[PDB]
């Protein structure tokens, strides 16, 4: 179980490039905002990164979490250079998808997918 | 072998000299260039007059789709499915099933034609020339759904175009 | 040609624009008229022909 | 059973319309084995590395357009030049982006 | 090619070419649009013997790799060096 | 032949036909059902049986290469007739 | 149900939703966005349509291929409404002007055309019909407008016995005549208002929760021959709500007080121009008529939508009223309008 | 209007064509490379040609051989006349295009 | 001098056209006076010439009938009127016109050529030729249970 | 010489065999196998250690000069513990001559850069970031390049769908273009086309 | 009577929007190269009356000439909603009808008509030249139809 | 096998044979291998089908108008190598391709004969034999079939 990092060398490592990148996009979201002229708040846009990171916070390897911030700062760099546009910052939310209840009966009612 | 394209000295004497002044200053080179643009506006030009006049075009040319019939009026379609196989985009959609006198044939035969790449291979694969491309290229259409052609459109094509097909397949199927 | 090839518009327009040294042209792995514009001597119809 | 049959042969030969059928269905199978091949292409070295599995479908099909390294090299050749010259010195290039991109 | 006599001269003189030769538009000089039926040829495998597919089977003689070297004198290059390119004796400066 | 359905729309050779309650014929209003109206099992009804006097008999369905492929038609059973299984078209053995 | 409109898929454009829907009216406000929401999950829907064929072009975009179906019809003409609704198993009528023509007045399109389609449906077998009135619709109103749609509303019961019919408030939206309304009254400087707005109760609602409660209605069995009311979470001044307008939008707000007579006047004004009038004398009664409210009737919350405060949508529809200045403001720069508790 | 520095973002065009070859058989995948340099067809065409060839360890014919020489180098003029009269479409010579599209 | 000789040609294209109507017909029909020899005329009017000595595409066209398939088609002309048997000749497929090479006959082929029905009533609806795949159970019409 | 045969080349078989092992005996250190094709193209398999030593003594040695860098790519194999095989195609215009570089790595393990030996690699690491998921250590500006913004996944991985798992469309309501899980009105057509007879005897796998 | 009034200029109004139909300079792949083909000589777009020009706000139709990836499709959605109207789009070549023979990738639209709303198909791979120009007359004829004028005397 | 014929003659055609409603024969495909003469021996157990005839024209069959209906009559479709024996509610409806295997286990009785559901765009095509050794080894009836 000898194998090569990317950047940490432990999960306590990791966990410090996590806090960095939770901190970049906590104090972008007000720009975010601002600039993409978009209709939704700062708390609104902070509680989704906040959501993004959450779904993440079982990983233990320290090689997966590396690979993470990696991809969280490309998306932070994609959406402060405006290389993002409205469209793609819009997705996070998936304003369009209507609800797709999560209960036995509720699928069992509308089709075969369990 | 090369040769150079950008490799050359100019000469240093007088009248040389003296050329590539009178060159500068009086635009000689440019003047030239107007006297080119000039003996194009003297030159019948290359437009012809469409619709009523039609860029030429040859046998083999690869347009919209028909499904033919032998000369008795059967169908040569027979549901083989090589076309199917074949079609780079699957924009071919095939059933078929014993017709009523034991026929083998086709129950549907649709062909996307917003997915169809107009390739030429559906042609090559039948083994009966049932499936051709026609040389009609004027069928443009308002909606999207126009141009997914089922078996009923096809075969109305086939019998539309059957004369200028027939007289087309005739001048190359020698080449095939 | 009479058009392009010495017209001083043309000249200064493509003169000494977007310079590219044999070596660059090298390691950032150019080919073609990229490669031949810069003095190299290289072309696959010459030097690997094919049919 | 690498080139199908003139029509007439595949009309008339048992084997002639057998390889017809089977070129134009499963289609010719390539042994197994990668290349990299290459030509001077009007735009320049235009390649593809081929991998074949043994089967009638490629396993990897990476295509090498010459216009891919060359828009890379577009940041280094700009340099020092105005807008104006930025205009040039992507029509020198001579790229075509079905193939930069594919 | 309906061009009066003075209008080929006026565009004769401003090109500085004799544009009459080569016109850009065609006329009678392209092949027909129907032409006589061919009759191509059949290629070197169109035999009635001495004709076995084993032996003229390109794909079967293909081979793995050669292994040379795996982990299971003089110096060399890949090949010789290239040769110097000539000079065009056509045209060596443009 | 092109029947109708109770309902006025005509039956495809396949035997399509939107059934009385449907909602897909709405496609229809306004416009119309495309149908081709040769059908080609009429057709091929219409040719004459031939009569060959050889035991076997090829088809290639006409025109040399512009056919099909050529096969070869047994015509041993005086009970039927052979019937070409590319173009349709009918053979029998006289006497 | 027959076998081609039994519901497959997973919800989306390429879906079978079973729905087979014809939509009069479907080319304006509330329009778009119904047939936004049917086309989404796969639905049939038919737009019979009276307007010119490249004032439908936006919808078509909305539905898989084949999904939408457009035929031209005339609300006179009873044959051409049989036509669009002879196979669709709902039928929604949002037909509506909000001036008179000279060709069609108040009575026509609230009531003679309502009527019409709702007796055609019958007569087709069409199962369902849902039906838009007005939540203000009263036969005593000082409008014509919304006397009408009292008349229309008590014809659309008779004729379709099972009928859904939905009162909506004011609806805001991108596309409202509302907010958008009250903020194109700058050009005029000041803000007229009878009686300065302080007589006046709104409860405006958005678009989007009205498009979802028409949507649940089709699929909700319990919605036949019902009588909903689909009102905002929030009753505001009509001064209160002006001023939140001009305050999103960053306008200065200069309101003042005209009485009735006066506004009536000016409404007259307008209604000289022969396209689109900008106001009308029956369009100032509607906007200083108070909301009515309606415990007895179901909303959507019956329906099973959650209504949207209008805090939350404004910028939406107004930040295309700003100028440059302010055009990045962010939606919580501005307070909240007092809601009346 | 000095270029500080140039960020060529691409994809636009990036339709998966590697991707979809891996579904398709090999005579199948040969029209994808008309749509790669889509002005230079006949060369991606026997770049592609030569590689299965290759593969397969088969040679083509000599007159075929001789076709594809003489269609390839008139796919270069085809290239070469829209290469250089759209650079000087962009550079504002706008007449050459028109005179050599008619070739 | 040949100014005066080109006059006379584009004098004379006014004669070729049977007169200064006839003349104007064409020129705002079809944007071209020039006089070829009548090729020939199909079933619904449109009438085919040639000129050999025009350059190659210009040599043969085309004067739409004026109606067709009960359409007006005096200025609402499209190329898909062109039916197939002269579509090969104007098109240069081959060199024979349809006077001279006939089609060959057959009892399927249309007896009257049709135009491009796209934004019509005629236009072309798909739909699935196959018939239903699954037959339901029909419960009986008596209450027995 | 049979006409539809592609003729052998010993001469340059034999060449690149005695390369193989020259580069072989150079490097040691990285070298795990070397192969010349029947149809003379010469790979050189490395340890991924080795990327930069290997590339940068073909490009610089005075017997190799491999100054270009003709291509670079991936290919996934998922049966492999190390799905990711890295390619390096190389020119020598000195020797008129190619070779191939292979390597491999998994899905968590970086692979240096070789940007420092040849500038062409940028964009085709960047490919092959976007493309497959390799990352690859000390690259000047790692990002996707051919996938849209914020795109999710590896479209180049064998297990990666066809059709992806999302797509696109205008939304009147948002007035914006919305992703969506995928539907398609057509599935693709899974076809089966492999014929169960053995078709190259030369190649079959011991039982 | 106004009925034969607003009828005349209808015909006015239709007449000057399709004899001057100023495409957008918009292409996206190897059509785009037969779009170049109908500007040519051969065809000259130009003596319809159909002029090319850049910027969206002095265009009249958008020609979708070529693949629309998910990547552009926001750009092309932008600019069409930029230009004023009334606008027309023409979807040309299999990939804009309908995803053609990139149907089934991950990164393209299936058509163009899911991002915008489509007056006129060309079918083709490419279509001709001459298939555009039909196409190009097609939308003419369309706009020619136009009852603009006439439905909003009847409003 | 080679790529070309050089087989310059006439070929033999053969008459085709009723042997019930599952299996159809087109005999002129027969290449004699008498596989299905062995099956239906030695795994059927019915001595029903033979060789009749000698040398080119040897023919197999019944002789007489016999149909072979046994309850593992279907499976002398699968080991006939050649389409002289096609399974007659098949017939024409698909090709195999396009068509995906579904690995599953038949109910039709207690046996639990291990069989592969073949299915095209959402329907089921036909039934096949999976092989299992020690259940229906790659046999099944023709109920299941
Ligand atoms: C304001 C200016 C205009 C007002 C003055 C108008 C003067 C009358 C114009 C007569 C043109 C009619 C041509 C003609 O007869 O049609 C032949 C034509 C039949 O001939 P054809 O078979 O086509 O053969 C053509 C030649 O073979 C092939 O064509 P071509 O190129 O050989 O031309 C033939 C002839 C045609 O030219 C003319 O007839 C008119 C010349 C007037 C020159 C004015 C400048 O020109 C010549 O022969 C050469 C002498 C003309 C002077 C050339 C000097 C060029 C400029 C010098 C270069 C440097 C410039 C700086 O018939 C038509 O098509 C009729 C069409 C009528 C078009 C409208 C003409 C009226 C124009 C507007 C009138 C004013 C309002
Ligand atoms: C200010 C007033 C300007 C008057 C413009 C007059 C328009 C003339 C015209 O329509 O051309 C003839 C047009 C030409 O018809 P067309 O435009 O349909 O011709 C199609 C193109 N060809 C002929 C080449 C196939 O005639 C008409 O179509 C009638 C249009 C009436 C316009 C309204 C007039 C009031
Ligand atoms: C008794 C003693 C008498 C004393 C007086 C004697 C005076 C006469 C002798 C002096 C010389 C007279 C001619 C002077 C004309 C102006 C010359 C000039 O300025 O042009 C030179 C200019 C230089 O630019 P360039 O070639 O790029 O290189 C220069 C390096 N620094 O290059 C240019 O300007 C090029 C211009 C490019 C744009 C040209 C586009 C139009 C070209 C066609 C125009 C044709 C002319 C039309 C004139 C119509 C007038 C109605
Ligand atoms: N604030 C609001 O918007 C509220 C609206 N409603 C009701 O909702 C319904 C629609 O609202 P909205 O969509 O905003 O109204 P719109 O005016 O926005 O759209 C009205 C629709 O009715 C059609 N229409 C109008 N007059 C006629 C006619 N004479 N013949 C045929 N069709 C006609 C229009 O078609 P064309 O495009 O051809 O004009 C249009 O599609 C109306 O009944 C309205 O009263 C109820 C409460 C509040
Ligand atoms: S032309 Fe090509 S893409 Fe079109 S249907 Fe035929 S095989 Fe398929
Ligand atoms: S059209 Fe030809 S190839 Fe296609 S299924 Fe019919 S017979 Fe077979
Ligand atoms: S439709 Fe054909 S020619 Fe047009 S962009 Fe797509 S692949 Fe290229
Ligand atoms: S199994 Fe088939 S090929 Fe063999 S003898 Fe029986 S019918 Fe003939
Ligand atoms: S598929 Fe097999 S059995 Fe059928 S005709 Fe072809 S070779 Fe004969
Ligand atoms: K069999
Ligand atoms: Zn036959």
């Amino acid at each position: 179980t000898s194998v090569k990092p990317i950047f940490s060398r432990d999960m306590n490592e990791a966990k410090r490039r996590v806090r960095e990148l939770y901190r970049a996009w906590y104090r972008e979201v007000p720009n975010t905002v601002h600039l993409f002229q978009l209709d939704i708040s700062v708390k609104q846009g902070r509680d989704k990164v906040r959501e993004m990171f959450k779904k993440n916070a079982h990983i233990t390897d320290p090689r997966v979490v590396d690979l993470l911030v990696i991809k969280g700062k490309m998306e932070l760099e994609e959406t402060i250079k405006v290389w993002k546009q409205r469209t793609h910052v819009m997705r996070f939310f998936h304003e369009t998808e209507a609800p797709r209840p999560k209960d036995f009966l509720s699928k069992f009612y509308v089709g075969h997918d369990p | 072998t090369y040769k150079y394209v950008n490799l050359r000295e100019p000469s240093m004497d007088m009248k040389s000299v003296t050329d590539r002044a009178a060159q500068t200053l009086l635009w000689t080179e440019l003047i030239r260039g107007l006297g080119m643009t000039l003996s194009y506006l003297f030159r019948e030009p290359a437009t012809i007059n469409y619709p009523f006049e039609k860029g030429p075009l040859s046998p083999r040319f690869r347009g919209e789709h028909a499904l033919r019939r032998y000369p008795s009026g059967e169908e040569r379609c027979i549901a083989c499915k090589l076309c199917e196989a074949v079609c780079p985009a699957q924009a071919i959609t095939i059933e078929a099933e014993p017709r009523a006198d034991g026929s083998r044939r086709t129950t549907r035969y649709d062909i996307d034609m917003t997915k169809c790449i107009y390739c030429g291979f559906c042609q090559e694969a039948c083994p009966v020339d049932a499936i051709v491309e026609g040389p009609n290229f004027e069928f443009s259409t308002e909606t999207h759904e126009e141009l997914l052609y089922n078996k009923e459109k096809l075969l109305n094509n086939g019998d539309k175009w059957e004369a200028e097909i027939a007289a087309n397949i005739q001048a190359d199927y020698l080449y095939r | 040609e009479e058009m392009l090839t010495n017209n001083r518009i043309w000249r200064n327009r493509t003169v000494d624009i977007g310079i590219v040294t044999a070596e660059d042209a090298l390691n950032y792995g150019f080919s073609g008229v990229m490669l031949r514009g810069s003095g190299i001597q290289w072309d696959l119809r010459k030097t690997q022909p094919y049919d | 059973k690498v080139s199908p049959p003139k029509r007439a042969e595949m009309k008339t030969s048992m084997e002639s319309l057998i390889h017809h059928f089977k070129l134009y269905t499963e289609g010719y199978q390539v042994p197994p084995g990668a290349t990299y091949t290459a030509i001077e292409a009007p735009k320049g070295e235009f390649g593809v590395y081929l991998v074949s599995d043994g089967s009638s479908r490629p396993y990897r099909c990476k295509i090498k357009a010459p216009g891919f390294a060359h828009l890379a090299g577009l940041d280094k050749m700009s340099k020092g030049h105005m807008l104006a010259d930025v205009v040039a010195i992507i029509g020198t290039q001579d790229i075509v982006f079905g193939e930069v991109d594919r | 090619a309906s061009a009066t006599r003075f209008i080929q001269w006026l565009r004769n003189w401003a090109s500085g070419r004799d544009l009459q030769a080569k016109l850009q538009l065609r006329y009678q000089e392209i092949s027909k649009r129907t032409q006589p039926p061919p009759k191509l040829p059949v290629g070197p495998s169109h035999k009635l013997s001495n004709n076995y597919y084993c032996t003229r089977d390109g794909r079967r003689e293909a081979m793995p790799p050669s292994i040379v070297m795996s982990s299971q004198k003089k110096a060399v290059s890949p090949a010789p060096p290239i040769k110097r390119w000539e000079l065009s004796q056509d045209e060596p400066y443009l | 032949g092109v029947r109708t359905s109770p309902t006025g729309e005509k039956v495809t050779h396949t035997g399509q036909v939107y059934d009385d309650g449907d909602y897909r014929k709405v496609r229809f209003v306004g416009r119309q059902k495309e149908v081709n109206e040769n059908f080609a099992i009429d057709l091929i009804a219409e040719q004459p049986v031939s009569q060959v006097g050889s035991r076997v008999i090829s088809c290639d369905g006409g025109g040399g290469a512009l056919g099909h492929p050529r096969v070869y038609i047994n015509l041993d059973k005086e009970t039927k007739t052979g019937t070409c299984g590319y173009c349709g078209l009918q053979f029998r053995q006289q006497h | 149900l027959h076998h081609a409109v039994i519901p497959h898929g997973k919800g989306g454009r390429s879906s079978v939703s079973g729905i087979v829907a014809t939509v009069f009216g479907a080319t304006g406000f509330l329009g778009r966005y119904v047939v936004n929401h049917l086309g989404r999950m796969g639905s049939q829907v038919i737009v019979p349509h009276r307007c010119e064929p490249y004032d439908t072009m936006h919808l078509r975009p909305m539905g898989d291929l084949g999904q939408i179906i457009f035929m031209d019809w005339n609300g006179r003409d009873k044959d051409s409404i049989r036509r669009a609704v002879e196979h669709s198993s709902v039928v929604i009528n949002l037909v509506g002007r909000e001036w008179e023509t000279q060709n069609f007045d108040f009575e026509d399109v609230f009531v003679k055309i309502p009527q019409a389609i709702a007796q055609v449906s019958k007569e087709a077998g069409v199962e369902k019909f849902i039906h838009i009135s007005h939540l203000n619709a009263d036969i005593k109103s000082s409008s014509k407008y919304l006397r009408s749609k009292a008349v229309g509303e008590k014809e659309v019961r008779e004729t379709f016995p099972e009928a859904t019919i939905i009162k909506p408030a004011e609806i805001f939206g991108r596309e409202d005549r509302f907010l958008n309304y009250f903020a194109n009254i700058r050009w005029f400087g000041g803000v007229p208002l009878i009686s300065l707005g302080k007589k006046t109760v709104k409860q405006p609602v958005y678009i989007v929760d009205v498009t979802k409660g028409i949507i649940n209605a089709i699929k909700d069995p319990d919605a036949r021959g019902k009588t909903f009311a689909f009102v905002g979470p929030s009753r505001y001044l009509l001064f209160d709500l002006v001023q939140y307008v001009f305050a999103v939008a960053h306008r200065p707000f200069l309101p003042y007080p005209l009485p009735h007579f006066a506004y009536r006047w000016i409404g007259r004004l307008f209604e000289i121009s022969p396209f689109e009038p900008w106001t009308t004398r029956d369009k100032v009664e509607r906007i200083h008529t108070t909301d009515k409210i309606l415990p007895h009737l179901p909303g959507l919350e019956d329906l099973g939508v959650e209504a949207t405060p209008l805090e939350l949508k404004a910028i939406e529809v107004l930040r295309r009223h700003r100028t440059y200045r302010w055009l990045s403001s962010e939606i919580e720069d501005v307070q909240p309008a007092k809601t009346i508790p | 209007e000095m270029v500080r520095k140039c960020d060529p973002h691409i994809g636009l065009l990036h339709r998966g064509t590697e991707k979809l070859i891996e579904y398709k058989t090999y005579l199948q995948a040969l029209p994808y490379f008309d749509r790669l340099d889509y002005v230079s067809m006949m060369c991606n065409e026997q770049a592609y040609s030569l590689a299965v060839e290759k593969l397969l360890n088969i040679r083509p014919p000599p007159r075929a051989q001789w076709i594809r020489v003489l269609f390839g180098e008139i796919t270069r003029l085809l290239n070469h006349i829209m290469a250089v009269t759209t650079h000087a479409l962009d550079i504002g010579a706008m007449t050459p295009f028109f005179w050599m599209f008619e070739e | 001098m040949e100014l005066l000789q080109v006059l006379k040609r584009g004098l004379q294209q006014v004669s070729g056209h049977g007169g200064l109507r006839g003349y104007l017909r064409v020129l705002f029909r079809a944007n071209d006076v020039r006089v070829g020899t009548l090729v020939g005329e199909d079933k619904y009017g449109n009438k085919y010439y040639e000129d050999n000595k025009q350059f190659f595409g210009r040599h043969r066209w085309v004067i739409y009938t004026t109606e067709m398939n009960g359409k007006n088609t005096f200025w609402d002309v499209d190329g898909s009127m062109v039916p197939p048997e002269w579509h090969r000749w104007l098109h240069c497929m081959t060199d024979d016109p349809p006077t001279v090479k006939p089609p060959t006959a057959r009892k399927f082929i249309w007896t009257n050529h049709k135009f491009n029905l796209s934004g019509t009533p005629q236009q072309y609806v798909p739909y699935s030729t196959t018939r239903k795949k699954i037959q339901e159970w029909v419960p009986p019409s008596t209450p027995y249970k | 010489t049979r006409p539809t045969v592609r003729p052998r080349n010993d001469v340059a078989h034999k060449q690149l065999s005695a390369f193989g092992e020259y580069v072989a005996e150079i490097l040691p250190k990285y070298v795990q196998q070397v192969q010349v094709s029947c149809f003379n193209e010469l790979e050189i398999c490395i340890h991924p250690d080795g990327v930069i030593p290997v590339l940068t003594f073909l490009r610089d040695h005075s017997n190799a000069q491999f100054k270009s860098l003709a291509d670079l790519t991936a290919v996934d194999i998922p049966t492999r513990q190390n799905r990711f095989e890295i390619v390096y195609n190389l020119l020598s215009l000195r020797f008129n001559s190619r070779i191939r570089v292979k390597t491999y790595t998994d899905e968590l393990t970086p692979i240096e850069s070789s940007v420092p030996v040849y500038k062409a690699a940028n964009w085709y690491e960047r490919e092959i970031w976007d493309m497959f998921g390799v990352f690859f250590a000390n690259h000047p500006d790692l990002r996707r390049i051919l996938t849209d913004y914020g795109f999710e996944g590896h479209p180049f991985r064998k297990d990666f769908p066809l059709s992806g798992y999302v797509e696109l469309r205008y939304d009147d309501e948002v007035k914006r273009v919305v992703a969506e899980p995928v539907e398609l009105a057509q599935e693709f057509r899974k076809f089966d086309l492999n014929s169960p007879w053995e078709a190259f005897p030369a190649y079959r796998q011991p039982p | 009577r106004g009925e034969y009034v607003v009828a005349k200029l209808d015909d006015l109004i239709n007449w000057a929007r399709r004899s001057s139909l100023w495409p957008m300079t918009f292409g996206l792949a190897c059509c785009a190269v037969e779009m170049m083909h109908m500007a040519a000589p051969r065809y000259d777009m130009d003596r319809f009356g159909v002029v090319f020009r850049a910027s969206p706000r002095q265009s009249d139709v958008m020609i979708v000439a070529g693949t629309l990836t998910n990547k552009m499709a926001p750009a092309l959605r932008k600019v069409y909603d930029q230009m004023p109207e009334p606008r027309y789009v023409v979807s040309m070549g299999s990939c804009a009808n309908g995803g053609g023979y990139y149907h089934y990738s991950y990164s393209v639209v299936r058509g163009c008509d899911r991002i915008v709303p489509v007056d006129i198909y060309v079918p083709g791979c490419p279509p001709t030249a001459e298939a555009l120009l039909y196409g190009i007359l097609q939308l003419q004829k369309k706009i020619k139809r136009e009852k603009r004028l006439r439905i909003w005397y009847r409003r | 096998g080679s790529d070309r014929s050089r087989f310059l003659e006439g070929k033999r055609a053969v008459e085709d044979k009723n042997i019930g409603p599952l299996v159809k024969t087109i005999m002129t495909r027969c290449i004699q291998c008498t596989r299905c003469i062995r099956f239906a021996s030695e795994i059927a157990g019915v001595d029903d089908l033979g060789t009749t005839g000698r040398g080119n024209d040897m023919q197999v069959g019944t002789y007489i108008e016999k149909m072979f209906m046994s309850e593992l009559s279907g499976n002398i479709i699968d080991i006939c190598p050649v389409g002289a024996l096609t399974s007659k509610p098949y017939a024409f409806t698909a090709r195999p391709w396009e068509t995906r295997k579904t690995e599953s286990i038949d109910v039709m009785d207690a046996v639990g004969s291990n069989i592969v559901v073949s299915t095209r765009t959402g329907e089921v095509m036909r039934i096949l034999p999976r092989m299992h050794e020690d259940i229906n080894e790659e046999w099944i009836s023709d109920k299941t079939r």
